[PDB]
């Protein structure tokens, strides 16, 4: 997360290779990420 | 017997019918028709593909919610066929190409495939089997196809005693093989018999066989209402159309009728001549 | 009384009475019901022969102006000889009024088609004819707006039911999309809501 | 104009579009509904209810639905009198049955009569 | 934004509207969330020992409608209403 | 005037003596109306008492203040409008007692 | 595809290059709404005066809700009352955005919709912190609004007011001031104030044809009589005057929320009642008599006085109207809508009776259709 | 109040005829066009770049259809019947049975994902609040089998995350 | 019983624009079939326009009569016009079964049409 | 708590496995049937039984508006436990 970008361009994931064994280094999904950082990512809070 | 199975009012989406159907190929023509007027009768179909999801996706809407079901398969082994015949009240051998590939010949289509599905199908528990063949495909010559053919009647007549053999002549429709090779060609004619029948006659014959019991074991051949010329049905179809090699065999050779074997009228559906489909079904022509 | 609760205005409801008494004396020929809600429309109740002559009056005659049209709708009461209703609703452009024309028919009798009075009234007519079943005599034009082509049953009405007698599937043994007799999913369970216990007074009929 | 009119039958049952079938295949039913007996309130009362008799509802294999094949089955009207019931079943067309109406009857109660001194009418608890 | 002098000079050049003040890209007015519980009053009603609700009673009071004139030299001939004044052009930068 | 704020609606060169006209035209085709009928008295009524209104201002502002239709051939158009039913109620004689009742069970409401 | 703006199957029998006649087919997009809201209750059937106009998603709503209201004798309370008017100019800034963005994308003009919508994207943003959804929010309930604002958002649509008063004069600045686009509509479109009265046009259209008209400044049906505005009128009845007076009251539109903002109370969110709104959550969960209303009033529906009520508000388009038909029951007995689409498409043939085709399109481009609402 | 538009006259002067003139014949105002839209140009695009950046919401969005269970518990419905009485499309269905304690629970419990139109209803009339509207919005389903959910599908897809859940309810819990 | 009519004034109208009416779609048919490219000889669909005018032959009132013969010039007109598709003049026809026929033995195999 | 059904489906917390002559089995074919791992039943005997020692008393479901509504719960009888209908958690009396 960053403050020098905008709302919208605050806060990016940055997905890791075959994290369910996928080979996900290409064709990143939406639902990859846990769901405490989905309430993060969405600007649902102001707090990690 | 048990329930969900018992008949249910109406016919045709999501009224329930009685039957199982799993239906070999499909993919292509007839079992494509077949599918469709199970769709119509409303019945759960089961259909193995071994090709592309992307054909099955564009002939599977017929089914209503959740009827048709797909899975995969091949002509090597038995896991998958087994796994076919789980749960199915009837079963169709509808399988078969024109030309010979690289992997499969003539041979062992029709050899290698009711073999195997014949056996696990006495042994997993189905009943009124339904097999295609062609008509007139005997021992005799001229044609590794129908002596093919003839084989796998052998076999299937052989094991699994309590089937139901039919075959029809050769069909016409909105995708055919042999009136689109008329109208796609280039050409000379000699004389030679042979009786065409439209293909929903044939299919409302199938699908009368496949919810009738008590007609069970007598093998079944199609009667075309008019049987005549070969050249004349050239002619007939380039004038409908407006314009002045195992298959091209198979075309010329022979089509007869055989009085040993009953047919449509013994099952009791209305046969549709060549002349009013042949108007129905022929665009495609200039403009 | 004087929170939340909607006050009205009874300056507006003495003026709309003084003016219904007074188009009762001046059109005695069709005249039934002039009646007025608490929250002061005025709701004039007529018979179907004096359609062309009330609008054509209540056009002009500078006591009331009413240039305006707007919604027709033959609202299906049954349990009457006449069964159907056209409701006119016309408003003033200088007045700031809202009167509603309510004229009773039944389904066969033809009411005598506003159009050549009020232009707006040509695809509101249309609708209602595809829609209820009113004929429109004299009228220029009756085609089906709303509805298929190949369709009939004027469905507002009630009794027509909820779903359609056809419904349409395609299918690829005649290539083409087809009707056929309604197969549902699943139900639609209507709920029995009609509780007792009479939640208001002061609208008890006479019984017997 | 002072035009035709006789006094005939009524036929909009070419007109409503609704197949023959549905003509005269159901049966209709017209009928003062009783009251739900576990409150006691007639409101629910009071009106003249048309229904239809039911047809066949078997069970959606995918999810245990009820799947039936009848359009006319969820019709119910509300009238106001018998005779507009059976003049508009001869008028749209097909059948009808007339389950009669019957009203509760008028009896006479009294604390005094609960109190009695040789008749048996007592509540002996209260 | 966020860049060098002389594309801002183009950008204010090409359009003199203070493209850096009003930009459409917000970095301060992001709301600053997880808010303090909010306390929602409530008004004229809840309100003990004199809420009757026989005196509010608003649904019961719809009277059915007023009925005149059925089928079953009098100076007159008022309007529905008033004539409607008309109107004015407004201060606030009419035309003409 | 010049260019008046409607859209379809040309200005006028003559108001006054084209509506003195105009009225005395009303009142001749409400002359040949019949008597006992209401809506010749109020029609007398107020078509007497908007000529009034006229005949007693040769202004245009001061018309437009004492007498409403903005702004000025509204009232031309409403008058020409009002001479149209008139000429209609020659005919259809609506004063005539009331042609069938209902079957009296149809207007109340809560069926 | 494009030209409908939707569907409309337009059958325009022309000589060439030009016309005849024309009728447009519409009814394609028919849904079965009023049949669904005679079996429906109140509270079931709201969303069906969401969506059956599909852009005006507050507006129908509150058209609805004061039809209720009106035969229910409850006046809501004032500052209800206050977020519905500010949602109402909210809603109303959306419509007529949309409207000439959409004018623009079927003429031609590629990128000033884009601008503008990434606006309507802001204001899709504040619609969802209200609510929740996108676009179809319900958030209307008769008898005052349900589900009052979260903290912290009047300071967002101050920022919005702002940023949107430079876009808007930066669109002036685009598009009113260019040569071809004048060209392309001046010359069509004509309407006379008697064609205006009797063909039953409604809104816009009066506006900029003629005749001084508003209902909210006529019979104002909440608190629209304490606000500063002005609308504006037509001088030729043009399509150029007409799309100047959709950026004039766009523009009022915001003076309208700039001094109801500033005019705010904060009184309370529903009704003294609950017998139509429901009871909240903290008496709920510790009252009986709310339990009771809430399980009632969900189930069974409030029951509404039987008569019949019309109705219209000010939607965009023009004189939204809704006749309400109520048999004493908690079920709406018949209900139909008066659609200012509905009554436009009418007079298509008399706004383009001698023009072309391209004519024809920036017809049904000048006049704000959904065609969901054109259908009833 | 009434404020009208285009009433000007052109003014017969020689400033005024020259500079309409020029704009005729010098093709001023389409380069003034030009000059707002390099305006733009220049700016900075606000897009997202989409799986990686997701966008912004609030917290009352509506979308998974979850349910919930008391804290180290059962679960929170009952089977009161009301969702499926106030469902505005009738997706809703709830066939109920008491199981071997006594207190009554269900046995189907079915939302139509085709036919739930996202209200809200569901979410204000549960009086145990045990149905949700879940939090994100991500369905993208192959075939038309799969968006008929049942009672085991919403549990386990509410033991799939609880925490948003409950963190949002109790962001939430007080205005609704 | 105040009663006005449409056209008529007694079934010989009626008996008029009836047949007026079946001399129009008895030659509009096979322009029909040659415009949409059916599938169908012209001798079927004479018959079966015949059938549909005699489904409606047990009407007496001639108020039923003339609205019958006003929603068949409506369609005879949308039918001349190309504002119908080939989907519509096959929802006319019958091709999909629809099998079911009136014997009391195939309505006890299957269930429950009495 | 699954059963060793001779299908060897995954039973449920409700009775509602197959038989052998099951077509719904030949449509489970490849797609793994989803049932919940976590139950209802068995997550009473792992909480403990709450020991209360007034006669009367109040259960809200931890937390305020949080839960279900006050449910005043008796505890009379002296050998079976009290049980709110909406939590399904006991609760005894201590003399
Ligand atoms: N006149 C006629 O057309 C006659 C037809 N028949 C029978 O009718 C049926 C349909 O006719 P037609 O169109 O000519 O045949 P098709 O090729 O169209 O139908 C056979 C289907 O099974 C598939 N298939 C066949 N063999 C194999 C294999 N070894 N492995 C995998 N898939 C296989 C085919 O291709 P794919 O694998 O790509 O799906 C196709 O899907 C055939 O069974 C044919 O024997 C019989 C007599 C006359
Ligand atoms: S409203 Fe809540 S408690 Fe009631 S049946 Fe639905 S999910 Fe269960
Ligand atoms: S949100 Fe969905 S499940 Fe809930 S009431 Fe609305 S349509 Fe029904
Ligand atoms: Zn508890």
């Amino acid at each position: 997360e960053d403050n020098k970008q905008f709302f919208g361009r605050h806060r990016w994931v940055i997905y890791t290779t075959e994290m369910n064994g996928k080979n996900t280094f290409w064709d990143v999904d939406g639902s990859m990420v846990p769901p405490e950082w989905h309430r993060w990512l969405h600007c649902m809070t102001d707090d990690p | 017997l048990h329930h969900a199975v018992i008949p249910h009012g109406k016919g045709g989406r999501s009224s329930v019918s009685g039957i199982v159907a799993t239906v070999f190929g499909a993919t292509g023509f007839l079992g494509r028709y077949l599918v469709n007027h199970l769709g119509r009768m409303g019945s759960q179909v089961i259909v193995p593909y071994r090709c592309e999801p992307y054909d099955t996706m564009h002939l599977r809407p017929m089914g209503d919610l959740g009827q048709i079901i797909f899975m995969d398969w091949n002509g090597r082994d038995k896991d998958s066929i087994r796994r076919a015949v789980e749960h199915s009240n009837v079963v169709i051998n509808l399988v078969g190409r024109e030309w010979e590939t690289k992997n499969f010949d003539f041979e062992d289509v029709f050899v290698k495939i009711p073999q195997a599905i014949a056996q696990v199908s006495k042994e997993a528990g189905v009943e009124k089997f339904i097999h295609i063949s062609h008509l007139n495909a005997d021992i005799k010559s001229s044609s590794k196809y129908l002596r093919n053919k003839a084989v796998g009647e052998k076999e299937v007549r052989e094991t699994f005693p309590e089937a139901t053999i039919i075959k029809p002549a050769d069909i016409f429709g909105r995708e055919d093989r042999f009136l689109n090779y008329f109208a796609n060609i280039r050409s000379l004619g000699k004389k030679t018999v042979k009786q065409p029948v439209y293909i929903v006659d044939v299919t409302k014959g199938i699908i009368n066989a496949i919810k009738d019991p008590d007609a069970r074991g007598k093998t079944f051949a199609f009667v075309g209402p008019n049987r005549y010329l070969l050249f004349d049905l050239v002619q007939y179809v380039f004038a409908v159309a407006h314009r002045p090699r195992d298959k091209v065999e198979r075309i010329h050779t022979t089509d007869r009728t055989l009085p040993h074997l009953p047919g449509l009228e013994d099952l009791g559906v209305q046969a549709t001549p060549l002349e009013l489909k042949a108007i129905e079904v022929l665009r495609r022509h200039r403009t | 009384t004087r929170p939340t609760v909607r006050p009205r205005n009874d300056v507006a409801h003495k003026q709309l009475s003084a003016f219904g008494e007074y188009v009762a004396e001046i059109l005695p020929k069709y005249v039934q019901q002039v009646q007025v809600s608490c929250f002061s429309e005025l709701e004039i109740c007529i018979h179907p022969d004096g359609v062309i002559p009330v609008l054509t009056f209540l056009r002009d005659h500078s006591n009331a102006q009413f240039k305006s049209l707007a919604d027709l709708t033959a609202v299906d009461i049954p349990t009457r000889q006449n069964r159907f209703e056209i409701v006119y609703n016309l408003l003033s452009l200088r007045f700031n009024s809202r009167i509603r024309v309510k004229t009773y028919t039944d389904e066969l009798t033809p009411v005598e088609s506003s159009v050549s009075v009020y232009k707006a009234a040509n695809w509101y007519e249309r609708e209602i004819w595809d829609m209820f079943g009113v004929f429109f005599a004299n009228h220029p034009d009756l085609r089906r707006i709303l509805t298929d082509y190949g369709f009939e049953g004027h469905p507002f009405r009630k009794d027509f039911p909820l779903s359609g007698y056809v419904e349409l599937r395609y299918d690829d043994e005649v290539k083409r999309v087809v009707a056929e007799p309604v197969e549902l999913a699943q139900e639609f369970r209507k709920f029995d809501l009609n509780s007792p216990w009479e939640a208001f007074p002061a609208y008890r009929q006479p019984p017997e | 104009t002072q035009l035709i009119t006789v006094d005939e039958k009524l036929d909009i049952t070419t007109l409503t579009g609704v197949p023959e079938e549905h003509i005269k295949t159901r049966k209709a039913r017209i009928f003062v509904p009783a009251r739900n007996n576990m409150q006691s309130g007639v409101n629910n009362t009071k009106k003249w209810k048309m229904e239809f008799d039911t047809r066949e509802r078997w069970e959606n294999p995918l999810m245990g639905w009820a799947s039936t094949a009848d359009p006319l089955s969820n019709l119910v009207l509300t009238f106001s009198t018998k005779e507009d019931a059976i003049a508009f079943a001869e008028k749209n067309g097909w059948s009808y049955d007339v389950e009669e109406r019957k009203v509760p009857k008028p009896k006479s109660k009294s604390y005094g009569a609960n109190f009695s001194w040789n008749k048996r009418t007592r509540v002996s608890t209260k | 934004a966020s860049a060098t002098r002389l594309i801002q000079g183009l950008r204010n050049w090409a359009s003199g509207r203070d493209l850096q003040a009003k930009l459409q890209l917000r970095y301060q007015e992001i709301s600053k969330r997880t808010q303090p519980p909010p306390k929602l009053p409530v008004g004229p009603s809840h309100r003990l020992s004199n809420n009757y609700y026989c005196a509010r009673d608003g649904r019961r009071e719809a009277m059915p409608p007023s009925i005149v004139m059925s089928s079953q030299s009098e100076k007159k001939a008022v309007s529905p209403a008033p004539p409607i004044k008309r109107w004015e052009l407004s201060q606030d930068e009419p035309y003409l | 005037k010049k260019t008046t704020g409607l859209v379809g609606l040309a200005v006028c060169e003559t108001p006054h003596e084209r509506l003195k006209i105009l009225y005395t035209k009303i009142l001749d085709v409400l002359g040949h109306i019949p008597k006992n009928a209401a809506y010749r008295k109020y029609t007398e009524q107020i078509t007497n008492e908007k000529l009034s209104i006229v005949k007693a201002e040769p202004d245009v502002k001061k018309l437009e203040e004492q007498l409403q239709g903005g702004q000025i051939e509204e009232v031309i158009l409403q008058a020409e409008n009002e001479l149209s039913l008139a000429r209609k109620m020659i005919q259809w004689k609506p004063w005539e007692p009331l042609v069938e009742e209902p079957p009296a069970s149809q207007w109340k409401w809560p069926i | 595809h494009p030209a409908a703006h939707g569907v409309l199957r337009l059958v325009m029998e022309l000589s060439g290059e030009m016309v005849r006649k024309c009728d447009p087919h519409i009814g394609l997009l028919h849904r079965g709404t009023e049949k669904l809201i005679e079996y429906k209750t109140y509270l079931q059937a709201l969303p069906y005066f969401d969506r059956l106009d599909y852009v005006s998603m507050m507006c129908n709503e509150q058209a609805y809700s004061l039809a209720v209201e009106k035969l229910l004798n409850i006046q809501p309370p004032p500052r209800a009352q206050w977020i519905r008017v500010l949602f109402g100019e909210i809603t109303r800034l959306l419509n007529h955005i949309m409207a000439v963005t959409t004018h623009a994308l079927d003429i031609g003009a590629m990128t000033p919709f884009f601008w503008m919508f990434e606006e309507r994207e802001k204001m899709f943003e504040f619609y969802e912190r209200v609510s929740g959804a996108r676009m179809h929010a319900a958030y209307v309930r008769p008898g005052g609004v349900h589900q009052d604002l979260p903290l912290g958002l009047m300071d967002d649509i101050y920022e919005f007011s702002k940023n949107f008063s430079l876009r808007i004069d930066e669109l002036e600045e685009m598009l009113t001031n260019n040569r071809i686009w004048r060209n392309r509509t001046v010359d069509i479109g004509v309407v006379t104030a008697e064609d205006a009265l009797n063909y039953g046009f409604s809104g816009v259209m009066l506006r900029g044809s003629g005749i001084q008209w508003d209902l909210r400044k006529t019979q104002p049906y909440d608190v629209y009589d304490q606000v500063e505005f002005d609308v504006p009128i037509g001088s030729r009845g043009d399509c150029y005057d007409r799309y100047l007076c959709r950026v004039e009251e766009m523009r009022q539109s915001i003076r309208i929320i700039s001094q109801c903002l500033n005019k705010m109370p904060p009184g309370e969110i529903k009704v003294d009642d609950a017998k139509v709104s429901p009871p909240k959550r903290a008496e709920m969960k510790t009252s009986m008599e709310s339990l009771i209303h809430h399980f009632k009033l969900y189930t069974e529906g409030y029951q509404v006085p039987p008569g019949a009520t019309y109705t219209a508000i000010e939607a965009p388009k023009g004189e939204f109207g809704v006749y309400l038909v109520s048999d004493g029951s908690s079920r709406p007995y018949r209900c139909k809508i008066k659609a200012p689409g509905f009554a436009h498409l009418a007079g298509l043939d008399k706004m383009s009776k001698g023009h072309m085709l391209a004519d024809v399109v920036a017809i049904i481009g000048t006049q704000d259709i959904v065609f969901g609402e054109v259908d009833r | 109040t009434y404020k009208y538009v285009n009433l000007r006259e052109p003014s017969m002067d020689m400033k005024s005829v020259t500079d309409r003139a020029a704009q005729t014949l010098l093709w001023t105002e389409l380069i003034r066009g030009l000059g707002m839209t390099l305006s733009y140009l220049f700016r900075e695009p606000a897009t997202i770049n989409y799986p990686f950046e997701k966008g912004p919401l609030s917290p009352r969005f509506r979308g998974e259809h979850a349910l919930r269970r008391y804290p180290s518990g059962e679960e929170r419905c009952i089977a009161c019947k009301l969702c499926e009485a106030v469902c505005p499309a009738q997706a809703i269905t709830i066939e109920a049975e008491p199981r071997a304690d006594g207190s009554r629970r269900t046995t189907r419990y079915d939302i139509d994902m085709t036919k739930c139109i996202y209200c809200g209803f569901c979410q204000e009339a549960c009086p145990v609040d045990a149905i949700v509207e879940g939090p994100n919005f991500e369905f993208s389903t192959e075939t038309h089998e799969e968006l008929l959910y049942n009672k085991e599908k919403l549990l386990n897809n509410g033991d799939k995350w609880e925490a948003e859940i409950a963190a949002n309810i109790q962001a939430d819990y007080l205005y609704r | 019983t105040s009663v006005k009519p449409i056209f008529s004034r007694d079934m010989n109208e009626a008996k008029r624009r009836v047949r007026e009416l079946y001399r129009a779609w008895y030659r509009e048919v096979p322009n029909t079939v040659h415009l949409f490219q059916l599938d169908i000889s012209v001798k079927q669909g004479r018959d079966k326009v015949r059938e549909m005018f005699k489904k409606n032959a047990h009407v007496t009132d001639p108020r039923v009569v003339d609205l019958l013969v006003i929603k068949g010039k409506m369609e005879l007109e949308e039918t001349i016009n190309v504002w119908k598709q080939r989907t519509h003049v096959m929802r006319f026809f019958h091709e999909t079964e629809a099998p079911r026929p009136k014997d009391f033995l195939s309505k006890f195999y299957v269930g429950h049409d009495p | 708590g699954v059963r060793t059904s001779p299908t060897g489906e995954k039973v449920t917390h409700t009775g509602q496995v197959y038989d052998d002559e099951d077509y719904r089995r030949v449509r489970f074919v490849g797609r793994q049937k989803e049932v919940n791992e976590n139950f209802a039943i068995d997550l009473i005997a792992e909480q403990p039984v709450s020991q209360v020692g007034s006669r009367v008393i109040s259960c809200d479901g931890g937390g305020g508006a949080l839960g279900h509504p006050r449910v005043y719960i008796n505890l009379d009888k002296e050998t079976k436990t009290g049980t709110c209908g909406y939590c399904g958690l006991q609760f005894r009396q201590q003399h």
